[PDB]
RNA sequence: UUUGAUGGUAGUAUCUAGGACUACCAUGGUUGCAACGGGUAACGGGGAAUCAGGGUUCGAUUCCGGAGAGGGAGCCUGAGAAACGGCUACCACAUCUAAGGAAGGCAGCAGGCGCGUAAAUUACCCACUCCCAGCUCGGGGAGGUAGUGACGAAAAAUAACAAUACAGGACUCAUAUCCGAGGCCCUGUAAUUGGAAUGAGUACACUUUAAAUCCUUUAACAAGGACCAAUUGGAGGGCAAGUCUGGUGCCAGCAGCCGCGGUAAUUCCAGCUCCAAUAGCGUAUAUUAAAGUUGUUGCGGUUAAAACGUUCGUAGUUGAACUUGUGCUUCAUACGUAUGUAAGCGUAUUACCGGCCGGUACUAUUACUUUGAACAAAUUAGAGUGCUUAAAGCAGGCUUCAAAUGCCUGAAUAUUCUGUGCAUGGGAUAAUGAAAUAAGACCUCUGUUCUGCUUUCAUUGGUUUUCAGAUCAAGAGGUAAUGAUUAAUAGAAGCAGUUUGGGGGCAUUAGUAUUACGACGCGAGAGGUGAAAUUCUUGGACCGUCGUAAGACUAACUUAAGCGAAAGCAUUUGCCAAAGAUGUUUUCAUUAAUCAAGAACGAAAGUUAGAGGUUCGAAGGCGAUCAGAUACCGCCCUAGUUCUAACCAUAAACGAUGCCAGCUAGCAAUUGGGUGUAGCUACUUUUAUGGCUCUCUCAGUCGCUUCCGGGAAACCAAAGCUUUUUGGGCUCCGGGGGAAGUAUGGUUGCAAAGCUGAAACUUAAAGGAAUUGACGGAAGGGCACCA
RNA sequence: AAGUUGACCGAACUUGAUUAUUUAGAGGAAGUAAAAGUCGUAACAAGGUUUCCGUAGGUGAACCUGCGGAAGGAUCAUUA
């Protein structure tokens, strides 16, 4: 594992066989879809949104009690982000090595640590320009970036 | 990264049987290997092995005798007609008594016994003896 | 050990096998241009020529003989050669300045034994075959 | 690509397409899947040489195709030529000439010169096979046919049968590692001698053929070795074969390599013998096999030659699982058993008529694969066949010794011309494809919208509806389980996450020390070293001491610990950005793997430009030692070490070991995280925590022990699973040693130099891991009056 | 018919550039063979200053020295 650095080390989610428990909840199964949104109303991105609904509801797995995922639900209201999560994310990152780049110089190790992010930017755009959720013509300059992730 | 389940469901069996260990645990059975072991079961070679069905890919706990000496894979699938069936059987297996190269061929997974009566062709997909 | 084991790498092969076979010395020896501009032979296997000298070759150590050669100058391209002559007698049966035709000596082109640096052989002079004239069966002509 | 390159457009031109040519617009076209350029000792293909396979090398050469007639250009006539056994000119060579001029092209067949290692007669005829003409009849150095011919293939002279002569073992038997008789189921050497065969020659005639020759067929002649007379290589090993005899004496020479030879040579030179293949065989060059030393089958890269210093990274190469799978009922079918052809349930594997059966409407795709089609022969594979056999040949055979259109059957089938392309079966494997707030499907078949045009308005015209062959959109609000596979012990990203580490940057700050100076006490020494001297004491040194100041370096704690891509990283404290790992019924859904080119970093030294400048210290200068000492040792020191802003891009940049992935074992430690130990345990009160305890658990890293491991070993849980030439994927590198990481070109650099990188010539060994001796500034343990 | 005007094919020579080979060269400097010459002893034994590497400077010559690295070392190390 870990295109970008050596440790091979293994961790995930152990996601049960058993799949529409909670046999136990208050209420319908698909009134999470006003509550997916309604924190989906406050910015929060839909990793946020898949541990905030582990503990008040606190629904196990999304997938199971509705019959779909949280981002589809999010465009189902029409919440769906301008740029997608793991792109908006992996942008900030490479905006603030930037921004520690134009005070901290002399910096040979977060200047690396910029390259590897700026490469594997390069490598989810190079995917989403195929499946059709970034259009073509999008491109990583990092002169326009950082009005983007803020 | 797994270029092959048939490789890394092969050697594991092989490295297996020489420690001579009766049960094998491969992973994660793609239906292409089920099938090869369905030609390995039927002689002989193979006791009746079990699907473990997790809903991720499958794992399979496969019982076994110890007359195998090496069942491995070839790759890449090298497409073979019937007249160039005997070239493959030459050099790999050991005399023309026993042994089989399994091919895919149109029809179905089969072995070169079975193929060259029904009079199919196909690539390689293995072989054990 | 390396060699990419995939379904579409005949490009790979042949241009690896290409490659690599000009660090074969057997292989890039025939196939550089330099039986014509180093082999004073013209690529083949004998040649003719007249003699200019008959020198004696100190041979290498552990053995110690003067070896009895004869440098030629062939008249395919010029050059100015040395070959050696078998079987002793040989130089009484020369008598410089008459024609010789001159063979390889059999190691493929470089030197053989404790002779350094002579890599051919005289054949015949002056047309009566001298494997023939050491054994007096024919004899070189007085003329 | 000005001067056609890619296209459009109109033309011209040609037999015709066409930038083929013109004019006007357009700016295209090819390219790391190798374009362009160069080389070629390149005519292409059929095919040839050689191997078990996979293959390498060659093909000027009789067959098809292209090409050209000294070099180029032009052209006439002709259906057909840019023809040269046609012409015209120029160029180069030559020719004749009475000096005005005229003609010539053998890379046709012969022949001569020349070059060469390298290749034959200045012969005979159109009978053959066919071609051409006005064309049964002419012509055809096309073609056939003799002469040369050891290129190469085939069949095979150089004796054979007996006798005694001298002789061997063996058979019977006196006898038994002694010995006679029948010496013999033996074979040799016999110019003993005497016999039987014979083609080699020879010669009448014959057949032969266009006329011949040769062979075959042949009346007469023709073998006794002294001749009809077999030689080429070798006799140390590799390699089957005299430790023969004379000669020479590290000479002469021999030997592919290893090796021989120095007045005994198993290797030379000869004699006497012997062994191999034999009308042959030796040598030279090339080439294939040998070669698992080119490795697709099938190598090697820790140490033998070889993982890029490091990581990114495009081209490229490779890529997780998932979809109608079968079950029953059966019956057809090898022996209550076996369906291996098929038929019946998983709501409809394509609608009609024909008498289960045919026309018949309808076919997601490509790779692969089945059988085909399709196409030159010779070759090759090879069927059949007594040319006497043979390699060949495509004939021949029979009734039959016949009479006899009197018969019979030939003259196969295939690799090849491997692939492309086409037809057909298959649908395993492997890609793409589809339905997302539905420009989804059938449907709501609504007529809202269509498109159109041939049949009739007698003919023929106007008014205009229907079927409208077809084609757009349906009255959209209604009837379709109305549509999104998994979530990889793949990745990515997150987290109310808890952390953790000499990771990198910037500030801040501490520690003693080493200097250098200031005071003060002291008194003649002090540095140093093998011994020294250089050196420091105008005594105030050395030393003791309080100090101030400066630049360095971060000890001890310090590990078989940790972090980092690698080079590297250690005084606290703050701030900055980043990272692995663990945890996670988080998120996305194959985003991943590795990598030419290209990018980023890269110890030290060296280089630039400043700021520093203690310690150290190449260079330099002294003192010793030493035969010598540009060295080791000792003194002050310079560039440098230091910080900044750039350059450089190399290290034994090492684990001499590329990266992702799966498997295979013990044993003990520790780094980090998690989770049960009322295991202990610090005390707010026990609890909450902290410390450890054993017990688990991830990612490992160390360590040691041996495999069912492997290797030449040393050795290694990988360097194993490289079976019984094996196969998870990707990338780089090597092919005996040198010459040499040189020369040269290109490129980078301020330079030093870096990344690329040969050949001539030389060489029979270089090398790796181990073993025994050697038994030395190698440690250990011992011994002696030759200590 | 000659002869002609203009176009177009164009040999050919003259000049320039561009390649792709081959060759003469004072001097200079590396390599190989040649052991049997001179000088010293660099390395392998703790080769008598352990060796090697990268990099710089210096030296009749092997070599020397600084800085850094490695063990292919003469330490796998015992020091709660």
């Amino acid at each position: 594992g870990r295109m970008h650095a050596p440790g091979k080390g293994i961790s995930q989610s152990a996601l049960p066989y058993r799949r529409t428990v909670p046999s136990w909840l208050k209420l319908n199964a698909d009134d999470v879809k006003e509550q997916i949104k309604k924190l989906g109303k406050k910015g929060l991105t839909p990793s946020k949104i898949g541990i905030i609904l582990r503990d008040s509801h606190g629904v196990a797995q999304v997938r199971f009690v509705n019959g779909n995922k949280i981002l589809r639900i999010m465009k189902s209201v029409g919440l769906k982000p301008d740029i997608p999560e793991d792109l908006y994310h992996m942008i900030k990152k490479a905006v603030a090595i930037r921004k520690h780049l134009e005070r901290n110089r002399k910096d040979k190790d977060g200047k690396f640590r910029l390259i590897l992010v700026e490469s594997r930017i390069h490598r989810l755009a190079r995917y989403y320009k195929t499946k059709s959720v970034l259009p073509p013509n999008w491109k990583y300059e990092s002169s326009t970036a950082s009005a983007l992730v803020a | 990264v797994r270029m092959n389940v048939l490789a890394d469901a092969l050697k594991c069996i092989n490295n297996a049987e020489k420690r001579g260990k009766r049960q094998v645990l491969l992973r994660p059975c793609s239906k292409v290997i089920i099938k090869f072991l369905t030609v390995m079961m039927k002689h002989g070679y193979i006791g009746e092995f079990e699907i473990v069905d997790d809903h991720r890919s499958g794992k399979i706990v496969v019982n076994l005798t110890g007359r195998l000496n090496k069942c491995g894979v070839i790759s890449p699938r090298f497409d073979v007609p019937i007249n160039d069936i005997e070239k493959w059987t030459n050099n790999l297996l050991p005399s023309r008594q026993f042994g089989y190269v399994v091919l895919t061929t149109s029809g179905g997974i089969m072995d070169h016994e079975e193929a060259r009566r029904k009079h199919l062709g196909g690539k390689i997909l293995g072989f054990f003896f | 050990m390396g060699k990419p084991r995939g379904l579409r790498t005949a490009r790979k092969h042949v241009n690896h096998r290409r490659d690599q076979r000009w660090a074969d010395k057997d292989y890039k020896k025939a196939h550089l241009g330099t039986r014509w501009k180093a082999n004073p032979f013209g690529g083949a296997s004998h040649a003719k020529g007249i003699v200019l000298e008959k020198v004696g070759v100190e041979a290498k150590q552990p053995n110690s003989a003067i070896r009895k050669c004869v440098r030629v100058q062939l008249i395919k391209n010029g050059k100015k050669i040395t070959a050696f002559v078998p079987r002793d007698g040989s130089l009484n049966y020369i008598e410089e300045n008459d024609e010789v035709l001159v063979a390889g000596f059999g190691r493929k082109g470089h030197a053989v034994g404790d002779i350094p640096g002579v890599r051919f052989k005289v054949v015949k002079v002056a047309n009566v075959s001298l494997l023939a004239l050491y054994k007096e069966k024919k004899e070189r002509p007085r003329s």
